[PDB]
DNA sequence: TACTAAA
């Protein structure tokens, strides 16, 4: 006669990990209805009196918000009625794993519940799906006592999960109201526009029959970006530099190729002055010198976005792949969790252990034991968001034991993660100023001293230049060959992937696991091609798409409007305002956006004639 | 005296045509240089000025420019910098000067830094060049210590662009 | 026949 708890994790990494921190080393562990995830069962004392415990798992997201059966026919509802004359019902997600049933039927005769969920914002709206699958089961209250717990925990060790144990809490009913306002408002949007656009533009021109027009709060603006960057590609007049350059011959041996002080002119006859006044001489005189010494910084903590930038620009990996490619390497046990937000390494992370593992490859044998043998340099300062830990190596690898897919990515990970631990990079920066007449002229060179991760990342390296030679103020050098050089300016090129996700990060459009997918689907509704250094190349029905929504009303495309709502929104998760009244306003307001936009699209019209 | 304004002028700079001093004194009762040049400097240089500045000083033969005069600026364009990114900060600035007196337009090249002289100087303010200015390829070099900007208010057409 | 987003 003792009671039971049960503990819902959001994936059965962290389930399994949790619980083997919390039991030390006595654990019992089954399968379930589901088969995906598993049951564990152990032994301890919660409120003061003996309990058995029993943790499970959910595969993310229990449920997703869909509208009524009479209404996703497409051809029996007008358009309009999708913003306040339809309801809409919470419908299970992977209907393959019974998630509800799962919970039910391990939920019979629990007195407590903890939730172990991630500390997101939709982390607590997972919660309080769980917490609607579980309460009417759960045996009473008998009482007062409380039956409801959240535990907050950021990083998986011994200290944090027992301080997470002994530092219970309480959900948040004001965070999943806004997250449910989001989809709410993100459903009834794209559901309504989207059926209007492929309806019409599907009757009047037949070459883009059976295809998709898709709108929505993050697609629209990520196609956006890149018909802007061709509207600058498109709108671009090359000029004519004029830039002076002369060489000096000291030593007899070397042959310095000053650069001037000005960097250029665009007048020519002015150019001409200049160098009118400069080629008739046969000296070169020195005025100062420097010797400053500066350091290049190490690089901070692995993130999601700057896995996805170097994946898409130095590997070639497309994001989707990327993520793939992480998500295997997660599962099978190499690295971890490869969609976290935080860079900055968590007080009690085990560094010396993680890099004392890869001890033994031969790439990187004798950085880890100088660094072993010479104590390791604190990670840098950087931001703390709750999510997860940053992506660190966790096993060691061979070339053999891994594809020549993920081996890359992996090589990658870890040469980071050394490259965080270890030293700076020193080089000294020497200037030297010449004077040719009137005009002045500046040499510059590097030398690198002491190389810090360079080592480990020899991609991002000091390149190697001849040493500067000496002198002192007032010698004389001979000077021969100055000359004018003509240039024109370079127009800007397509968007990268990079520049896309850095972009968005910016601009708070999308999440970590989002980008790739919003990616992908700008790819597949044939808006956007990729061609080759991964650049994304508009189309004709994308140009159209953005020219006609800011011809007729450009708040649907401008890349602040998201960030707006998610303002307003913040508002009911802070409590000061409610969720019937902003959802309204909103509702309302996109309602007669949407008036406006459907007798207009003409104007969208006009310009979709010329192109088909 | 007439006479005694005119030198007063001269030596003060400013070259103004007779017909020039006939239309922008006052009133002839009490007659002062400094009020003369107060009002006038609040004029366009083209209907009240003379010739003075040299032909042929667009293009070369002429080496050097004397004495401090006043002349006008009409435009005033960055040249470091490309015409759609004025405000790029990638070269040092250097600022050509269109300048007039009337009858010859010329032109001027900032050589040094001159803070006195910036972007959005209003159109038709008057420059003083004393000393001896330098002419290179017809093209007049100005420093920071051979420039003195007397200021300027004439009605700008600038805003219009 | 789909749609939007989010773990
Ligand atoms: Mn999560
Ligand atoms: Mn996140």
């Amino acid at each position: 006669v003792m009671k039971t708890v049960l503990m819902v994790a959001e994936m059965p990494s962290l389930a399994q990990s949790i619980a083997k921190i919390l039991s030390r080393g006595s654990l019992s562990s089954h399968k379930g209805l589901n088969g995906a995830c598993s049951v564990h069962e152990y032994t301890g004392t919660f409120a003061g009196q003996p309990v058995r415990f029993k943790m499970t798992s959910v595969c993310g997201h229990v449920m997703t918000l869909d509208f009524l059966g009479k209404y996703n026919k497409w051809d029996k509802v007008d358009p309009a009625e999708l913003f306040s004359q339809a309801p809409t019902e919470k419908k299970e997600a992977n209907p393959k794993l019974n998630m509800v049933k799962f919970l039910q039927v391990e939920g019979r005769g629990c007195d407590y519940i903890v939730l172990w969920l991630d500390c997101d914002k939709e982390g607590e709206n997972i919660c309080f799906e769980v917490l609607d699958a579980v309460l009417p089961v759960m045996n009473k209250a008998h009482g007062g006592e409380k039956t409801v717990f959240r535990a907050r925990f950021s990083s998986i060790t011994d200290t944090d999960i027992c301080n997470a144990m002994a530092c219970l809490g309480e959900p948040d009913h004001n965070e999943a109201l806004s997250v449910d306002a989001r989809q709410e408002l993100d459903l009834r949007i794209g559901c309504a526009f989207t059926r209007f656009q492929t309806k019409y533009f599907q009757g009047k021109y037949g070459d883009l029959d059976s295809s998709l027009i898709s709108f929505g709060p993050c697609q629209t603006p990520t196609l956006g970006f890149c018909v802007e960057r061709h509207d600058k590609i498109q709108s671009f007049k090359p000029e004519t530099y004029w830039v002076l350059q002369a060489k000096v011959n000291t030593d007899k041996d070397r042959s310095l190729l000053l650069d001037w002080d000005r960097v250029r002119v665009f007048d020519r006859e002015i150019a001409q002055m200049f160098l009118n006044m400069t080629k008739l001489e046969k000296e070169a005189q020195v005025e100062a010198t420097s010797r400053k010494e500066k350091a290049k910084q190490r690089p901070l903590a692995l993130n999601t976005v700057e896995m996805l930038r170097v994946a898409s620009s130095s590997l070639g990996m497309g994001p989707q792949h990327a993520m793939q490619t992480a998500e295997r390497l997660y599962t099978q046990g190499y690295i971890s969790y490869p969609r976290t937000e935080t860079t900055h390494y968590p007080e009690n992370f085990d560094l010396k252990g993680s890099l004392r593992q890869q001890a033994n490859h031969p790439y990187w044998a004798d950085t880890v034991k100088r660094l072993l043998a010479e104590g390791i340099n604190r990670p840098r300062k950087g931001h703390d968001a709750g999510d997860h830990p940053p992506i660190t190596p966790m096993k060691s690898a061979t070339e053999a034991e891994l594809g020549g897919d993920a081996w890359r990515l992996y090589e990658y990970i870890t040469r980071h993660f050394i490259a965080t631990v270890s030293h700076d990079c020193k080089y000294l920066q020497s200037t030297i100023s010449f004077r040719i007449g009137p005009e002045l002229f500046t040499c510059s060179g590097k030398t690198v001293l002491s190389p810090g991760f360079t080592e480990v990342m020899p991609w991002q390296s000091v390149p190697l230049e001849e040493s500067l030679p000496t002198c002192q103020r007032g010698d004389a050098f001979p000077v021969g060959e100055v000359k004018m050089l003509e240039k024109q300016t370079n127009p800007p090129d397509y968007l990268t992937e990079a520049e896309l996700i850095t972009l968005m990060e910016k601009h708070g459009i999308g999440t970590d696991a989002s980008i790739p997918v919003h990616i992908n689907n700008i790819c597949q509704r044939n808006y956007v091609t990729v061609e080759s250094g991964r650049r994304l190349k508009p189309t004709n029905l994308g140009i159209v798409l953005v020219h006609g929504y800011y011809k007729i009303d450009a708040e649907l495309v401008l890349p602040t409007i998201r960030s707006a709502v998610e303002k307003q929104l913040n508002l009911i998760a802070q409590g000061k305002a409610d969720y019937r009244q902003v959802l309204g306003h909103t509702l309302d307001v996109f309602k007669r956006k949407f008036h406006y936009f459907v007798d207009s699209i003409a104007g969208m019209d006009e310009l979709m004639e010329v192109s088909f | 005296m007439a006479q005694v304004a005119g030198a007063a002028l001269s030596q003060a700079g400013w070259y103004l045509s007779d017909e020039g001093i006939e239309a922008c004194t006052s009133s002839p009762d009490k007659v002062n240089v400094n009020d003369i040049i107060l009002i006038a400097l609040n004029t366009d240089l083209r209907t009240i000025g003379k010739k003075f500045l040299p032909s042929d000083i667009n293009s070369g033969k002429v080496e050097k420019l004397e004495g401090p005069c006043v002349l006008q600026i009409q435009k005033i364009r960055n040249v470091a910098a490309p015409k759609d990114n004025e405000e790029s900060q990638a070269a040092p600035r250097m600022l050509r000067l269109q300048m007039t007196d009337g009858h010859i337009s010329c032109t001027a090249v900032e050589f040094s830094y001159m803070s006195k002289i910036s972007l959005n100087t209003p159109p038709g303010t008057k420059v003083k060049l004393s000393g001896i200015v330098d002419i290179k390829n017809g093209f007049l070099l100005l420093n920071d210590s051979n420039t003195t900007v007397l200021g300027g208010e004439v009605e700008h057409l600038i805003e219009k662009w």
